[PDB]
C-alpha cells in the first residue's frame, strides 16, 4: 500500500482537500489509504470514500459509453471497418472500470462491512457493494453476468432488509438506497414495474414522516426525495 | 440517465 | 514506451476517440507515443497533442491553484497549525505537473523542434515550448526561477520573430501565440504594459486583414480575436 | 484568468 508511511488522520485531511480540488482520483486513494489502516470509518469518512469512488467510476462509465456507442455506430450495417481500435480502447476504459469496482468491492469485503454494526454504517456499506457490482453489471456480457446482476441484488436487498428495521423513512442512506436499486431494477435488471414501485412507495412513506423533522433534516430528504420524483417523471 | 447517489 | 508496439495510425485513431471521450490523459498518452514514432506531425495531429495537454496541465494548474490558496491562507496570522499536509499535497501536484511539463519539453526538443521547418510547424511548437516552460514558471521559486522565466520569453521570441515575418496577420496560430505570449508578459514577467501593446496590436492588425479572408477563415480568426479583447478587457 | 489557446 503506498500510502501505508502517511497517517491516518493526514489521509483523511488530504481526501478533503483533494475533494476541495475536484482530484477525484487522489481523493480515492487516500481515502483507500485511510480504509487500510483497519479502523472503522465514521460518518463523514464513508460520504468521503464514497464521492471519491463515485466520482471516478463516474467518469470511467461516461466515457465508458461514449466509446460502446461509436462501438456500435460501426457495428451497423454500411459502417466502413476501422480496425480493432475502437473495441481495444473501449476494452482499456472497460478493465480500468472493473479495476475500480474490484478494489471497493475488496475494500468493503476486507473488512468494511464485517466490522459494520450500526444501521447508518451497514446499509450505506451494503448500498455501496450494490452500485459497484451495478456498475460491473453494466458492462458485463460473459459466464458470470448473471451472477454478478444477483450479487448487486442481493447487497441492495439486505441493505433494504436493514433499512426498513433500523431506519425512519426519510433517512438519507434509507432513501438513497431506494433510489439507486429502483434504478438497478430499471437499468439492469429489466423490471421497470418493480422500479417505479420502488420509487413510488419510498418518496410517499418519506412525504408522511417528514412532519417529524427538522428544517436542516427536511431538507436533506425532500432534496432525494425529488430525485425520486425525477427518475418517476422519466418512466411514466 | 436516471439519478443515483 | 509503453505505446511502442502500437502502430501510429492506431494512437492517431485512439487519441481522437480518447477526445471525444473526454479523457484527455489518455489522449496525452497516445500522442506521446505518436510522436516518439519519429516522423513529423501534421497540422491535424499537432492540435492533438496541444489540445491533450493543455487539457491535462490545465487540471493540474487549476488544482495546484486551489491548494496553494488554502496554503497561503493557513500561513497569515491568526490561522491554525494545521500541519505539513497542506503543502505536501501542494507539492504532490506540483511535481506532476512539473513532470508532465517535463515529459511535453522533452518531445519538442527531441526532436519535434529541430525537424520542423514550416512556420505553422515551427511557430505551432515554438509556442507550445514557450506555454510549457510558463506553466513551470507559475510554480518556479528557486535558483532556476529566471532561467525558466527566460527559457518560455525566448521560445516566445522566436516564434513571434518567425510568425511576424511568415504569416498573415490574421493566422490563428500568430494570433493564438500572440495572446498566450501577451499572457506571458502581463502574469509571470511582471510586464503589463508589453501585455496590453501586444495584445491590442496584435488585434489592430489582424482586423486590417480580416478583408482578405474567407467566411470559415474570418470565424476562426474573430474568434482568437474576441479573445485578445477580452484580456484586454480584463486588464484595463 | 485570462485567455490563452
Ligand atoms: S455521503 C455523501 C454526501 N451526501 C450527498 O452527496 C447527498 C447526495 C446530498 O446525500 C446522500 C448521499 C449518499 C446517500 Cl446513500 C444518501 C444521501
Ligand atoms: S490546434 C487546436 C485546435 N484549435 C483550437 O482549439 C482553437 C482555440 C479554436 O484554435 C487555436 C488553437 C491553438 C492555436 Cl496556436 C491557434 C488557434
Ligand atoms: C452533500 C451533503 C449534504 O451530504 C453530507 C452529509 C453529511 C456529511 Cl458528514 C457530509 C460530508 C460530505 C463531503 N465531504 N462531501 S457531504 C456530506
Ligand atoms: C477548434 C478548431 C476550429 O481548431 C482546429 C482547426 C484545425 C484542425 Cl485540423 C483541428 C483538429 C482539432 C481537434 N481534434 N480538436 S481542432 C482543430
Ligand atoms: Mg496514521
Ligand atoms: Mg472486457
Ligand atoms: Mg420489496
Ligand atoms: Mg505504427
Ligand atoms: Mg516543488
Ligand atoms: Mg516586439
Amino acid at each position: 500500500g503506498a500510502m501505508g508511511s502517511m497517517e491516518r488522520a493526514s489521509l483523511i485531511q488530504k481526501a478533503k482537500l483533494a475533494e476541495q480540488a475536484e482530484r477525484y482520483e487522489d481523493m480515492a486513494a487516500f481515502m483507500k489509504g485511510a480504509v487500510e489502516k483497519g479502523e472503522e470509518l465514521s460518518n463523514e469518512e464513508r460520504c468521503l470514500l464514497s464521492v471519491a469512488y463515485k466520482n471516478v467510476v463516474g467518469g470511467q462509465r461516461a466515457a465508458w459509453r461514449v466509446l460502446s456507442s461509436i462501438e456500435q455506430k460501426s457495428n451497423e450495417e454500411g459502417s466502413e471497418e476501422k480496425g480493432p481500435e475502437v473495441r481495444e480502447y473501449r476494452e482499456k476504459v472497460e478493465t480500468e472500470l472493473q479495476g475500480v469496482c474490484d478494489t471497493v468491492l475488496g475494500l468493503l469485503d476486507s473488512h468494511l462491512i464485517k466490522e459494520a454494526g450500526d444501521a447508518e454504517s451497514r446499509v450505506f456499506y451494503l448500498k455501496m457493494k450494490g452500485d459497484y457490482y451495478r456498475y460491473l453489471a453494466e458492462v458485463a456480457t460473459g459466464d458470470d453476468k448473471k451472477r454478478i446482476i444477483d450479487s448487486a441484488r442481493s447487497a441492495y436487498q439486505e441493505a433494504m432488509d436493514i433499512s426498513k428495521k433500523e431506519m425512519p423513512p426519510t433517512n438519507p442512506i434509507r432513501l438513497g438506497l431506494a433510489l439507486n436499486f429502483s434504478v438497478f431494477h430499471y437499468e439492469i435488471a429489466n423490471s421497470p414495474e418493480e422500479a417505479i414501485s420502488l420509487a413510488k412507495t419510498t418518496f410517499d412513506e418519506a412525504m408522511a414522516d417528514l412532519h417529524t423533522l427538522s428544517e436542516d433534516s427536511y431538507k436533506d430528504s425532500t432534496l432525494i426525495m425529488q430525485l425520486l420524483r425525477d427518475n418517476l417523471t422519466l418512466w411514466t | 440517465f436516471p439519478a443515483t447517489v
